[PDB]
């Protein structure tokens, strides 16, 4: 899909969710 | 607890 | 989920849910990857040792959840199947081994807030995220302990364990096409996937694209957040050949 995995409510909004830092943060 | 009753129209 | 939360509303707008007609229960967790096609464990759907055969009339899938009793009105969408397509290699017989399956939905649904499509990984994007280490997220509306049920989506972010450890913990052979995930005893971290998540996606966040990717279906573990036990994702990418055949195919 063309927009898949960008949420309405967060991504297209440019909002974050909760803990999705954590997941970002481990990402080294 | 149980499920709540959906829609009959999903059930046919 | 074990030792999880609840999600936030529009949290997992790919989460699925796998929903018996009767009696009505709450089968499995899903995802939704397109208009039309959802992603599943196969055994979900087939598992003979427990004379476990469900059909497309059997079952309906409910899209847009967020409490997992309440008919969620205006919100949720309920969808029936038109064909269920099962990994023609799925072993059931010994370790779960390719435990995928696709599902043709009757008619497209409409995208809202609450629900859109997750992505699936592309050969760069999986060889650099699916590092030990590194977190991914799962979801599902599960038990909440080995030996009840939450009242809304719960979630919990969990890292991917290196392959020698996976093999390490368990008797079952361990394949490819599977990957393990958990915190070890000593990381002062628990969490876990349990019954009734199977069959729900295990995502990760690109930090290159900012988009979320299902690089795991939840699978199978012995028990639920025990020490020295880790859960069990069938590996994604590995078997997207096979999804891309069934759904250019059919
Ligand atoms: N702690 C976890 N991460 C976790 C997640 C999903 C699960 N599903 C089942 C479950 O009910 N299954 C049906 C029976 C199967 C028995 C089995 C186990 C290993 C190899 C082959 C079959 C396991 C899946 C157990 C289980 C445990
Ligand atoms: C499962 O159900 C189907 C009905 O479509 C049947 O054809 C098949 O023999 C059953 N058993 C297995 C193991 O598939
Ligand atoms: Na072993
Ligand atoms: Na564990």
């Amino acid at each position: 899909e063309a927009d898949c995995g960008l949420r309405p409510l967060f991504e297209k909004k440019s909002l974050e969710d909760k803990t999705e830092r954590e997941l970002l943060e481990s990402y080294i | 607890g149980d499920f709540e009753e959906i829609p009959e129209e999903y059930l046919q | 989920i074990v030792e999880g939360s609840d999600a936030e509303i529009g949290m997992s707008p790919w989460q699925v849910m796998l929903f018996r007609k009767s009696p009505q229960e709450l089968l499995c967790g899903a995802s939704l990857i397109s208009d039309r096609w959802v992603l599943t464990a196969a055994h979900c759907l087939l598992y003979p040792p427990w004379d476990k055969n469900f059909t497309e009339n059997d079952l309906l899938v409910r899209i847009g959840k967020h409490s997992r009793t309440r008919y969620e009105r205006n919100i949720e969408k309920i969808s029936m199947l038109e064909k269920i397509y099962i990994h023609p290699r799925y072993n059931w017989r010994e370790n779960l081994d390719r435990d995928i399956a696709l599902m043709k939905l009757k008619k497209p649904v409409a995208f809202s807030d609450y629900i859109h499509p997750v992505c699936l990984p592309d050969r760069e994007t999986a060889a650099s995220l699916l590092q030990a280490g590194y977190k991914g997220r799962v979801t599902g509306w599960g038990n909440l302990k080995e030996t009840g049920q939450p009242s809304v989506l719960q979630v919990v972010n969990l890292p991917i364990v290196e392959r020698p450890v996976c093999k390490d913990s368990t008797r079952i052979r361990i394949t490819d096409n599977m990957f393990c995930a958990g915190y070890k005893p000593d990381e002062g971290k628990r969490g876990d996937a349990c019954e009734g998540d199977s069959g729900g996606p295990f995502v990760m966040k690109s930090p290159f694209n900012n988009r979320w990717y299902q690089m795991g279906i939840v699978s199978w573990g012995e028990g639920c957040d025990r020490d020295g036990k880790y859960g069990f994702y069938t590996h994604v990418f590995r078997l997207k050949k096979w999804i891309q055949k069934v759904i250019d195919q059919f």
